[PDB]
RNA sequence: GCCCGGAUAGCUCAGUUGGUAGAGCAGGGGAUUGAAAAUCCCCGUGUCCUUGGUUCGAUUCCGAGUCCGGGCACCA
RNA sequence: UAGCUAGUAGGUGGGGUAACGGCUCACCUAGGCGACGAUCCCUAGCUGGUCUGAGAGGAUGACCAGCCACACUGGAACUGAGACACGGUCCAGACUCCUACGGGAGGCAGCAGUGGGGAAUAUUGCACAAUGGGCGCAAGCCUGAUGCAGCCAUGCCGCGUGUAUGAAGAAGGCCUUCGGGUUGUAAAGUACUUUCAGCGGGGAGGAAGGGAGUAAAGUUAAUACCUUUGCUCAUUGACGUUACCCGCAGAAGAAGCACCGGCUAACUCCGUGCCAGCAGCCGCGGUAAUACGGAGGGUGCAAGCGUUAAUCGGAAUUACUG
RNA sequence: AAUUGAAGAGUUUGAUCAUGGCUCAGAUUGAACGCUGGCGGCAGGCCUAACACAUGCAAGUCGAACGGUAACAGGAAGAAGCUUGCUUCUUUGCUGACGAGUGGCGGACGGGUGAGUAAUGUCUGGGAAACUGCCUGAUGGAGGGGGAUAACUACUGGAAAC
């Protein structure tokens, strides 16, 4: 990085990369949570788990890390495997 | 054996006073005539001799003594090395800011190359000595008063005219010369610049200046590097003053320079000193340096700056050469009319080159029939 | 840009009177106008077809003071304009602003009217031309400026102009040395030996 | 930088610590044809790289500069 | 180059994407493309256009403008509205540089520039004054975009290089039926003019904005502040000894290249000798050469002219027109 | 008013007509070389090595986002040689401003080149499943808490890069 611009972003997309890479995880495994519940096939816990985590989902879409048509797919599919299962 | 004991600068310097002494005729005439003239020095090998300051300030030192010497001994060669001192060594000491000792060349070198006026306007000088020593003495007392009183402290002093230099303003100003007025100078050496712009503001309270005759060499430092303000006034008896002031360190400067009637010579990244003909290029100067460097010399660099490859090297300034790992001549560089090569050598190499990447009959046929 | 050299020797390797000179003096007495130019003058050539057509050209260049690529250029716009192609040529050529002088009287020759444009002497419409070449539409005024009305050159060229046949198209005055282009020249106004078709014929081939 | 070698008819080459230079081709000139090829005759037709030295006499031997061909050294 | 292709063609479901989609995965069906040329190979940025051409076409794609692609090579993502980012990140590679040898740095196909390659293509120029962009509330700062400047006849265009007169048809040049006739009114001489160049002076336009003071209106508790609209005040030029105008002296400083047998505009005079040379094609040159070299004379173009390369034309010689 | 445009020639032969090639006359250029060579205006200027690159510059800006002051110019409290009047040396972001930083926006534009690509290309025409900073028009919110983190400081690992 030869300008002091450069540099800045840089390290700016390195300390981004890393906060985003965190919350962005965070989110895979609240719906993995979802998801493995749905496997097991108990409802419930499925639905429990879809509660904890579309909020979050939400949130993740305003911050502007994943997009809102993409929170949204999640839910939908998310939302029509609960309603398959049960 | 001096280069030995005493290093490569020591042996360059002695080198040096001795080419421009060239005792070639020191001895030879002994009246010390190619002491005097350079008759082209040791030809122009003046210029391939060292550069090296020390060597004019050593060679001047030693004339120096000498013309004290010359004001003693041998009668008519007093007249000889006194008209090289007045034509060579004293305007060069001039040139190099070195006023000191061209004052005391040209004081020798004058009173045994014209005895007559240099014992006249001596004698002058006497006649007058008390009326201009007196009004020097008044000039700087009021100057050191006034000054000393606004809270500015500086050296403040009369020097005289050396009789040389009065003989010459004596004869650029013939029948309008005055005996006081143009035989006194003050001088003022100041701490600061600062002072120098300060003491010529009093001064100038003081005694009125005469249009056009004020002069700011510190602004505009002549070539020898001579700085100061020069004014003229109109003094309490004198309509004209003349008044000389500066620095402590452009004193040191104005009096002690730099101590403080075919080829061109190229200076190389460290020092050493390569020689080239007249028209030669950088691509010449790397074959000479070496043919593998001129084989992978990829760009020219002359003092910082790149430079084309068919600009030609002027003397004396500093090359550096950009290289590759391969070997890789132009058949570009062998035709001479692009301008590339001017040395027949170089252009050989450069062939030699070519002849080793490719890898007389009826001779061999004879020789085998034998 | 001009042609710098003898002017009658044009003249008689076209055969005819370009007018490259003043005519205060007749050009039959000046040179030998019947002879071609040059050692083998007597020897009378058989012209071809293209070769007439050449000399044709030159004759017409000669006679503005056109050279090939300018005269080239003027075909072309006038080609690219309406009607006959040769007519609008003949126009253009003499449209030109020192041609027009000339033909007024202020140049005794076409050359002297060229020079005199260069020399900032012609104003059209009290705004100075230094071109030659300068197209002089319908209603445009071309006058001499003060400066240049002194100059006794000008007074020959009038009194030459006077001597001679009168341009249709042109207004002039004599004492105020201006005048007035008032319409595009037609081609019974100009001379009937110029085979402007010829021209046209050679720009084709 | 240094050395070594080479520089000869148009052109291939021959001849060297010193005696006015040849072999092939090419060229000439003749007979002969329009001119040729063929055939038949007759013929060197040269700045020995220039300039100096040595010698009773230099292509050659010594310089001195050129030119080309090497073979060596050189690192700013 | 006649066969090609298993994520291959399609399907159900999952996953993914900003978005639809074999985009990707699971399982199933066995297709899909193809002689209206798939496949493989070679070459290629494409278009507006440019050149040429009567057109139809053919060739072509520098400049300017649109679209695509690429950024030392090969990847990969990250950040972000947008990139898988020329002057960001990460990795590997080859290549230069630095290193205390442990490890680092780098990426001109930005503008200049250097080397190299080449037949051949410019200066490490000044400036943000404009126009545009970035940021900011602005002032402003940055802007090698841009504007200008430099270099090169590379092109196009303009202009000039004198104009008028001028027989002794001077001299000299060349020819020569020996008279001249040609150069040629060409030159000289005389008169007249001063383009540009030279000097000295003046002298626009590209400058619209922005800044301070104010007065009114729009906001609000408020005549403050801010915004909007007027006004005077000084301002804002890189180019810039700018464009442009004037005065001075005096033709002064401003013509060359090709061609001249036929084609093809323009011809005479040598050396040589099928030699030297010429040449686009036909063909010139073997002792009288308008073709080779010179001289004069001419013809063509003209600050260019030629040669060469390259395209269309002519070539209806790929014919769609034809 | 807006394509108002179309030429042949030489050469096969003893000569002819015909087929038929080669070939010249024109226009042209990002052209080059040759011989020249006054100037201007407007244009154009690495087509080859998308070959290597020394040097400088080509993207910075915002202090009215935020703690801070690394240089500077002003005041503010204290004092030195005290020209009776402030020059001067210390302290404090208090201010005009600003190094370095965090943050924002911009570095995806602008500029370059044409290597690759005969089609995740281009042109023309149609579309549907999309996102779209700043600019924009509209309709509603902007409450109340946190813990971090550079910057800055000490001790240190590294030749540096860090
Ligand atoms: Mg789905
Ligand atoms: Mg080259
Ligand atoms: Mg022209
Ligand atoms: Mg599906
Ligand atoms: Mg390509
Ligand atoms: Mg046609
Ligand atoms: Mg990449
Ligand atoms: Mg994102
Ligand atoms: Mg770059
Ligand atoms: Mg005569
Ligand atoms: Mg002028
Ligand atoms: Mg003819
Ligand atoms: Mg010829
Ligand atoms: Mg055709
Ligand atoms: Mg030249
Ligand atoms: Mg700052």
């Amino acid at each position: 990085a030869n300008i002091k611009s450069a540099k800045k972003r840089a390290i700016q997309s390195e300390k981004a990369r890393k906060h985003n890479a965190s919350r962005r995880s965070m989110m895979r495994t609240f719906i993995k949570k979802v998801y493995a519940a749905i496997e097991a096939g108990d409802k419930a816990a499925a639905q429990k788990a879809f509660n904890e985590m579309q909020p979050i989902v939400d949130r993740q879409a305003a911050k502007g890390l994943i997009h809102k048509n993409k929170a949204a797919r999640h839910k939908a599919n998310l939302t029509a495997q609960i309603n398959k299962l049960a | 054996v001096l280069r030995e004991s005493v290093g490569k600068s020591v042996v360059n310097l002695i080198h040096g006073v001795r080419d421009m002494a060239a005792i070639r005729q020191l001895k030879a005439t002994h009246t010390d005539s190619v002491s005097s003239e350079q008759v082209d020095n040791v030809r122009r090998m003046l210029l391939a001799m060292v550069d090296d300051f020390r060597c004019v300030v050593i060679k001047l030192a030693e004339r120096i003594a000498h013309l004290r010497e010359v004001k003693d001994a041998p009668e008519d060669e007093r007249v000889l090395a006194a008209k090289e001192c007045t034509n060579i060594y004293a305007p060069l000491a001039n040139r190099l800011g070195i006023g000191q000792l061209k004052w005391e060349l040209e004081d020798y070198c004058f009173r045994y190359l014209h005895p007559t006026e240099y014992k006249r306007i001596a004698k002058l000088l006497h006649e007058r000595r008390l009326d201009r020593e007196h009004y020097i003495e008044e000039f700087v007392g009021h100057l050191r008063a006034e000054m000393k009183a606004e809270g500015v402290k500086a050296e403040v002093y009369g020097r005289p005219k050396h009789i040389y230099s009065i003989w010459r303003k004596m004869q650029k100003k013939n029948l309008a010369f005055d005996e006081l007025f143009d035989v006194r100078a003050v001088r003022i050496v100041a701490e600061r610049l600062q002072d120098c712009y300060a003491a010529l503001g009093i001064v100038h309270t003081h005694y009125r200046h005469l249009p056009d005759e004020f002069d700011d060499y510190v602004a505009n430092p002549k070539p020898n590097g001579y700085q100061s303000i020069h004014t003229v006034v109109l003094g309490p008896g004198g309509k004209t003053v003349e008044i000389q002031i500066r620095t402590k360190q452009m004193h040191e400067d104005a009096e002690l320079g730099v101590a403080a009637e075919d080829r061109v010579y190229v200076f190389t990244p460290k020092g050493d000193v390569v020689d080239l003909p007249a028209g030669s290029t950088p691509l010449d100067f790397a074959y000479h340096i070496h043919s593998d460097v001129g084989h992978r010399c990829i760009g020219a660099k002359i003092g910082g700056r790149i430079v084309p490859f068919t600009y030609q090297l002027q003397m004396g300034d500093q090359i550096e050469i950009i290289t590759q790992k391969q070997p890789n001549p132009s058949r570009d560089w062998l035709n001479p009319n692009l301008g590339y090569v001017t040395t027949s050598r170089g252009r050989s190499k450069i062939h030699a080159w070519f002849r080793k990447q490719d890898r007389a009959a009826i001779g061999g046929g004879d020789i085998r029939l034998n | 840009a001009r042609y710098l050299g003898p002017k009658l020797k044009l003249s008689r390797r076209e055969g005819t009177d370009l007018f490259l000179k003043s005519g205060v003096r007749a050009i039959d007495t000046k040179c030998k106008i019947e002879q071609a130019p040059g050692q083998h003058g007597a020897r009378k050539p058989r012209l071809s077809d293209y070769g007439v057509q050449l000399r044709e050209k030159q004759k017409v260049r000669r006679i503005y003071g056109v050279l090939e690529r300018q005269f080239r250029n003027y075909y072309k716009e006038a080609a690219r304009l309406k009607g006959n192609t040769g007519e609008n040529l003949l126009a253009l050529l003499e449209g030109r602003l020192d041609n027009v002088v000339y033909r007024m009287g202020f140049g005794a020759t076409r050359a002297e009217a060229r020079q005199l444009v260069s020399h900032k002497a012609i104003m059209v419409n009290g705004r100075v031309v230094n071109i030659a070449s300068y197209q002089v539409s319908p209603n445009d005024v071309v006058s001499i400026r003060e400066k240049a009305k002194k100059q006794s050159r000008v007074k020959a060229a009038l009194e030459l102009a006077e001597q001679r046949e009168k341009p249709t198209w042109l207004e002039v005055d004599a004492g105020k040395m201006e005048g007035t282009f008032k319409r595009k020249p037609e081609r019974s106004d100009l001379s009937a030996d110029i085979n402007e078709h010829l021209i046209v014929e050679l720009y084709s081939k």
